């Protein structure tokens, strides 16, 4: 994929969900038209998704130290990747996956 | 068997990171001179000289030499040190193994 990712021919199947419509009271005399009056309704719940991953361990004889992703050592008004005073979560910067090195 | 023309061992420097065990091997080349012309000697320092009372000592200097591997960087490459200190809370030695070989 050009955005980056894992191109799949059979990707994870998309999951669709809907509230089953519940009609408001129909008239007492039959009518051909479909029922246009419904009960205002919504649902809530809990969802869980668990992905197993396969890792390729880094095996390298490089002598000197790598470059690692490290949080800022210096003080700050609030922790990065954590809530602020108002409870708003925030992610301060995009984090790529390439800090290790290999030989080309 | 061994002789003047067959080497006594092989060079080993490597680090085996296996689960909770890391096994670090190392090898160096050394030269051991003749100290004191094969003599033990009394050595001392008194306060009768320029030395002060805190700096006095009495002891012996032997012809023997000794191996000291007691520093960490003897056993760890800066990259093997980075894998250790970044990814683990605690570490302690378990056992060691020691070899002299290829004596000229």
């Amino acid at each position: 994929p050009l955005m980056g990712g894992f191109g799949l021919k059979h990707p994870p199947p998309q999951i669709l969900i809907k509230n089953t419509p519940v009609p408001a009271d129909p008239p007492t005399t039959f009518s051909q038209a479909k029922l246009a009056s419904f009960i205002t309704q919504y649902s809530t719940g809990q969802v869980s998704v668990e992905i197993e991953w396969e890792l390729q361990k880094e095996n390298s004889k490089r002598w000197n130290p790598e470059i690692q992703y490290t949080s800022n050592y210096y003080k700050s008004t609030n922790v990065d990747f954590a809530v602020n005073t108002d409870g708003t979560y925030s992610e301060p910067r995009p984090i790529g996956t390439r800090y290790l090195t290999r030989n080309l | 068997a061994d002789g003047v023309g067959s080497s006594s061992g092989n060079w080993h420097c490597d680090s085996t990171w296996l689960g909770d065990r890391v096994i670090t091997t190392s090898t160096r080349t050394w030269a051991l001179p003749t100290y004191n012309n094969h003599l033990y000697k009394q050595i001392s320092n008194g306060t009768s000289g320029g030395s002060t009372n805190d700096n006095t000592y009495f002891g012996y200097s032997t012809p023997w030499g000794y191996f000291d591997f007691n520093r960490f960087h003897c056993h760890f490459s800066p990259r093997d040190w980075q894998r250790l200190i970044n990814n683990n809370w605690g570490f302690r030695p378990k056992r060691l193994n020691f070899k002299l070989f290829n004596i000229q």
